[PDB]
């Protein structure tokens, strides 16, 4: 279900009508999008990984 | 070296997969809606008698 | 999900007869091939900028 | 709305047994669509019908070969090549060669889908599924066609019981047309006389109790309908004949889809095995229980293949177009705007199509053998 | 035979591998296009 919320599949998809829109902005994906590269960087800062 | 002589590089990694994703995935719908709005404004200005 | 774990890889490229004759001993059976049948225009799946 | 499990109950791909047997002979491009080979007959066979004959007397004779495949001692004595003290221009021989050929045909099929359908669909990954069933159907059809061609080009045919043609095959009478031990023994005799090479080797015994020795040197493919009859079959002295893979599982390698061993044949059950339906005498109310089928309102019996393939019998022609596809060229075009039919805007209705070339060459048809029979319910 | 190996690949094996792997690649190229 959490992956369903992030990727907009399953129940996360909006209902379909012929004469109306099907746009859903992605909040969870964005919130995680800064968190990823916020967290990854300390492990890639130097040539040596273990001290 | 003894390996396959190819080097593979992803832009946006997808967890547990070879390939990557560009940023068009996130932007296609916004591009369409913005284009529609701009066309509407040009229609207002162009059709009216001046 | 790892390129190193792959068992095989296949790549297609354009080449002329002079390139093959550059290293003669590496290649065999050059005479049997017909060049007209295998050309960039005849093979459609190959994607190129050649007119 | 409900809570779908998102598991996609799917059915796997049915196995194929005849196709791995067949070797593939490539057809080079720019050469037409036919393949031919020579066959050189021996000196002493009846197929050597030539005119270069001079008998030991010194006169011309019709038969170029000394004597045919005949084994009569008197005929051999009459037709021996003899020589004299001052021999010259007495015995002459002749040779011939025979050509064989096979050609190629074309198959293919597509399907259509729409943009609305592909996206608004509840299940995601639909096109992956549709591609999967497309490929499965293609492989199944390839197998069916190859099996049909092999069944049609069989060389040696043994009708079970006392029948003479498919029409004479019947399940009612003094002698019903079913398999018996003598038929298998005769088929072995014929195949040995045809010089067909053996496939398997004799199985000697193990040291564990109840294990039974098996001597079988050929592989026989039968359907699922005939297996109960093969199980109930009894040998000449009334004992059980079908020896299950149970007993010789030790000290032997059990092939795929093998039910058991009988006489000299290692039975290999094949799931998708074809059978002519409604080809036999008209069934009556005295049907002991054998399968029947409807033909133009009147019932008829069913004939079943029971086939064995010998080595070097045939090779399957193949045509590799382009240089990237060994058969099965696949195209898919998504229902975009440019992909709509030119008279229809709002791009929709993409499709996917596959096509392939198939053909078969029968090098020697004497090695293929076939026993027609009726199958019980 | 081009080489002296006991077991040699032959062209059918390679092309079979290519046609086995091709369906996934064909699906992937749709997204890039």
């Amino acid at each position: 279900e959490w992956n369903d919320l992030m990727r907009i599949e399953g129940k996360a998809k909006p209902p379909k009508v012929k004469g109306r829109s099907q746009v859903q902005p992605k909040l969870v994906r964005r919130q995680a999008e800064w968190r990823y590269s916020a967290l990854t960087e300390p492990f890639l800062g130097s040539n040596k990984l273990f001290k | 070296d003894g390996k396959l002589p190819f080097v593979l590089i992803p832009y946006m990694p997808v967890k547990r997969d070879m390939y990557g994703e560009p940023d068009a995935e996130l932007l296609g719908d916004n591009q369409a809606v913005l284009g529609a709005v701009m066309r509407g404004m040009i229609d207002l200005l162009g059709r009216s008698a001046n | 999900g790892d390129i190193n774990k792959a068992m095989f890889a296949i790549v297609s490229f354009e080449t002329c007869k002079a390139d093959l004759l550059k290293e003669k001993d590496r290649y065999h059976n050059l005479n049997k091939i017909d060049w007209q049948s295998s050309a960039p225009v005849n093979e459609p799946d190959h994607a190129t900028t050649t007119p | 709305t409900f809570f779908w499990l998102k598991k996609a109950i799917i059915t796997a791909r049915k196995e194929q047994y005849f196709m791995p047997l067949a070797s593939v002979t490539n057809m080079p491009k720019h050469y037409g669509k036919t393949i031919k080979v020579y066959e050189y007959v021996p000196l002493l066979d009846d197929r050597n019908i030539n005119d270069q004959g001079i008998d030991a007397s010194g006169a011309t004779i019709v038969n170029g070969n000394l004597y045919g495949s005949s084994k009569d001692i008197g005929n051999i004595t009459s037709k021996l090549p003899l020589l004299t003290e001052n021999g010259g221009r007495v015995n002459r021989v002749g040779f011939t060669r025979i050509a064989r050929e096979g050609s190629i045909h074309k198959f293919g099929f597509f399907y259509e889908f729409t943009q609305e359908s592909i996206d608004f669909d509840s299940d995601d990954g639909l096109m992956e599924h549709l591609s999967r069933e497309l490929m499965n159907g293609a492989t199944q059809i390839t197998e069916a066609v190859l099996q049909k061609d092999l069944l049609a080009a069989a060389g040696t045919v043994l009708y079970a019981g006392a029948a003479t043609s498919d029409a004479t095959i019947t399940g009612e009478g003094s002698t019903p047309s079913v398999v018996s031990y003598k038929n298998l023994m005769r088929l072995d005799q014929i195949l040995t006389e045809n010089r067909t090479p053996t496939q398997t080797t004799i199985i000697t015994g193990s040291r564990m109790i109840d294990t039974k020795v098996i001597g079988a040197t050929r592989v026989m493919y039968v359907g699922s309908e005939l297996v109960p009859e093969l199980k109930a079959m009894k040998d000449l002295f009334g004992n059980k004949a079908f020896i299950e893979t149970q007993h010789y599982a030790d000290a032997g390698t059990i092939m795929n889809g093998e039910v058991g061993s009988i006489d000299k044949f290692r039975i290999i059950q094949v799931p998708e095995m074809l059978h002519w339906a409604g080809a036999g005498a008209q069934a009556t109310g005295a049907n002991p229980g054998y399968r029947t089928s409807m033909v133009s309102g009147q019932e008829h019996y069913d004939v079943y293949p029971m086939l064995v393939v010998g080595d070097d019998s045939f090779t399957s022609i193949g045509f590799q177009t382009d240089g990237k596809s060994l058969k099965f060229t696949v195209m898919t075009k998504m229902p975009g705007k440019e992909t709509a039919d030119r008279n229809d805007p709002y791009g929709e209705t993409g499709f996917s199509s596959i096509k392939w070339y198939y053909g078969i060459l029968v090098k020697r048809p004497e090695r293929l053998a076939l026993i027609k029979t009726v199958a019980p319910l | 035979k081009l080489t002296s190996w006991k077991n040699e690949l032959s062209l059918q094996a390679l092309k079979a591998d290519l046609d086995a792997a091709k369906p996934s690649h064909t699906a992937m190229m749709i997204k890039v296009k």
